């Protein structure tokens, strides 16, 4: 959507349609310190929470960048939103 | 535009299935724990679970040493170790939880009086320097 | 059931009409509340009291040019 | 493309009119491509009193001046004020269109209202051009949703970090960053971020995207408003200013550096607050940053980009990802102190790689290593990273007298 959110953007750019890689390394006993988590009455609140989002959970967003501006799939374009409602304490 | 809400990754019955496992492992009664932990030892299942699991124990220790409770803590480490001997389930993306809840179990300082249980705080630490063997 | 057993239920939505009645006021209230400090304090400044600046912030009174306009005419239409 | 005439099937309609039962098919072809062709004459000398007679509306006069050339008789009744009805007729199988024509009582056209007289053709001067451009005289040409408060406040939020002053980019970060209702707007905001650092490419501006990586780190630092669900834009547009080789409009001289080492401390934060074992955020980051630190055609600030994310992930992500590729810097040093091509950006970018390399491999250097380190730089690559090394050390002691 042209006028929605990101306008800005869409007018700046003028269009008006409308062996270190191995997994255990990775793995976080490798990679986190137990000690450290626990607060040792030195001066959380989640999990018990049921579900979670699908894009940052699930797709590369990693990709999404173009490392290579010259190498681009898509160049400027107008990439609509898609005004997908989600969420909560949304009303709608 | 009103998009449809979302499901847990748990089925109900998976999820009253952790309900009931879980609140058998807090050692109310005996028969029912020594179920409950032979139950985690040999679930096939059990994987798709396992984040609430080690967040339930590692969440569990850490406000359960705010007030040295050693019961709470002998049921977590014999659920500690119920999960490990498991072939199933992958635990090593799980263990950067698991480790320094053994650990502070170990190397912490008791809030409850030290002499009533002392046998069983040796015995925890027992339970804790075998774990994590 | 652990065996062979799936529950594929939904959410339970809130229908309560006081929390959602609460919930619309109090967002509205911090969003007119943020708007109206950090336009009084980015722009020119009165106080009812001496040198009141973070509490209670107005924003100045500008004068226009044909203010007719900006009091008749509607603006949601 | 093709020459278009008219339907064979709309002579047998005209012959049954005259009273021909049956009218063959070739006869029907022979009929239509004459007079298609008897259109096509008079529809391009209509035209040329359309043309010459300066009008480009072609009137019905046109084709009577058309038709008067041809010897052809006229056509009566095509000049009074009427246009194109037809009347559809269904029927029993017979489909067709006819006119259906009105009556009028003959008095009511004697006492119709009479129009107004016209006018004579006079004429009238007036200036178009006076030395340059037009005069401004008449004669001339004149040349779910939001609701308003918050629509208004995205409004000023949004044109607040767009760059025109620096105290209202300020007072507008602090209020993102200190507002307890500012939900409901977080999907706009995090649509803005994203297109605005997808924006970069039409337009390489580092300073938009320093503005944009600042709104980030002010969306952050809010107590009230909760990003799990929202930071999937975020990240992409924080790892933009990590990964991506043309940050700068002039290579040489922006500082591209520092949205670098900015983006990567975003990213080190949005992984330590967001990452669960559900979300596998932290191991996804390192190994997209790992393949693409390993994978040699990589240009030095992508590899820039890539070792200052892993290195401000920990001490244990550079234990295991930057101490193998340690050799590299032997690659690196080929081409900085060795290479008549000297005058190519491919210098300032290695040292600058070099540079942070070895201030994040000094306290690693400094943790797995003797208390002496007497050759190490000489068992290091290039004998630098060994004597930044020493230097992290003393300064490890001087952190310890302090202390």
């Amino acid at each position: 959507w042209r006028y929605g959110p990101a306008r800005l953007w869409y007018d700046m750019l003028g269009v008006p349609e409308d062996d270190l890689l191995a997994d255990e390394n990775f793995l976080m006993v490798t990679q986190l310190h137990w000690e450290d988590d626990i607060i040792w009455d030195g001066e959380p609140w989640y999990s018990i929470f049921p579900i979670d989002n699908e894009d940052l959970v699930y797709g590369r967003w990693e990709d999404n960048i173009i490392w290579d501006a010259q190498a681009m799939p898509r160049l400027l374009e107008p990439p609509v939103l898609t005004l997908d409602p989600n969420d909560e304490n949304l009303i709608l | 535009r009103l998009k449809p809400r979302s499901i847990h990754e748990l089925s109900v019955e998976q999820q009253l299935y952790y309900k009931e496992i879980t609140e058998a492992c807090v050692g109310s009664c005996e028969a029912k724990r020594a179920e409950a932990l032979q139950s985690i030892a040999t679930d096939p299942g059990l994987y798709q679970m396992l984040p609430r699991f080690s967040t339930f124990i590692s969440e569990g220790v850490r406000v359960n040493v705010v007030q040295n409770n050693l019961a709470l803590l002998i049921y977590l480490m014999r659920m500690v170790k119920a999960l490990m001997d498991n072939p199933t389930l992958y635990l090593e993306k799980y263990v950067h939880e698991l480790i320094p809840a053994v650990m502070t179990c170990i190397v912490s300082r008791q809030l409850c009086l030290r002499p009533d249980v002392d046998n069983h705080w040796a015995l925890r630490d027992f339970a804790a320097r075998l774990v994590a063997q | 059931p652990h065996t062979y057993i799936k529950t594929p239920t939904y959410r339970e939505p809130v229908s309560d009409y006081q929390v959602l009645r609460e919930k619309a006021a109090s967002q509205r209230r911090d969003v007119e509340r943020a708007l109206t400090r950090f336009m009084a304090k980015t722009g020119e400044t009165q106080s009812l009291f001496k040198d009141d600046v973070s509490t209670f912030p107005l924003i100045a009174a500008r004068p226009f040019t044909i203010p007719y306009l900006t009091a008749l005419l509607p603006s949601e239409l | 493309l093709s020459n278009t005439v008219l339907p064979s099937e709309s002579m047998k309609v005209v012959a049954e009119s005259m009273g021909i039962a049956q009218i063959q098919e070739e006869t029907c072809q022979l009929l239509t491509d004459e007079v298609s062709y008897r259109i096509k004459e008079i529809a391009q000398d209509a035209l040329k009193f359309m043309h010459m007679g300066k009008r480009q509306k072609l009137t019905t006069s046109d084709i009577d001046y058309a038709l008067k050339l041809k010897n052809v008789e006229p056509l009566y009744g095509f000049h009074a004020q009427e246009f194109i009805p037809f009347r559809f007729a269904s029927g029993g199988g017979r489909e067709l269109y006819f006119y259906e024509e009105k009556e009028v009582d003959l008095s009511d056209i004697i006492n119709t209202p009479l129009p107004r007289v016209p006018l004579d053709v006079c004429l009238k001067a007036h200036w178009l051009s006076i030395e340059g451009c037009q005069p401004a005289i008449p004669e001339n040409p004149p040349p779910h949703e939001l609701s308003v408060e918050q629509q208004l406040y995205y409004k000023e939020i949004t044109e607040a970090c767009v760059g025109s002053c620096e105290a209202k980019r300020a007072e507008a970060l602090q209020s993102i960053a200190t507002d307890p209702g500012l939900y409901q707007m977080l999907p706009r905001f995090s649509t803005f971020i994203s297109e605005g650092v997808r924006v970069n490419v039409v337009q390489n501006n580092l300073a938009l995207l320093i503005y944009l990586m600042r709104m980030v780190k002010a969306l952050m630092d809010n107590p009230t408003l909760y990003l799990e669900k929202y930071v999937h834009e975020l990240i992409p547009a924080v790892m933009t200013c990590i990964v991506s080789r043309q940050l700068c409009l002039r290579p040489d001289v922006d500082n591209h550096w520092a949205l670098r080492d900015f983006a990567a401390r975003l990213v080190a934060q949005i992984c330590k607050h967001f990452s669960t074992t559900t979300n596998n955020i932290q191991s996804r980051i390192t190994k997209t940053f790992t393949k693409s630190w390993v994978d040699e055609k990589t240009p030095w600030t992508t590899r820039y980009g890539s070792i200052a994310g892993l290195a401000e992930l920990g001490h244990d992500v550079i234990k295991t990802l930057i101490l193998p590729r340690l050799q590299q810097e032997g690659e690196r040093i080929r081409s900085v102190l060795d290479g008549p091509v000297l005058s190519n950006i491919d210098r300032i970018g290695a040292d600058h790689v070099q540079s942070l390399l070895l201030k994040h491999c000094a306290p690693v250097l400094a943790k797995l290593r003797p208390p002496p380190d007497n050759q190490d730089a000489y068992r290091a690559e290039f004998g630098s990273l060994g004597p930044l090394l020493c230097s992290q050390v003393v300064k490890a002691r001087a952190q310890a007298a302090l202390q």
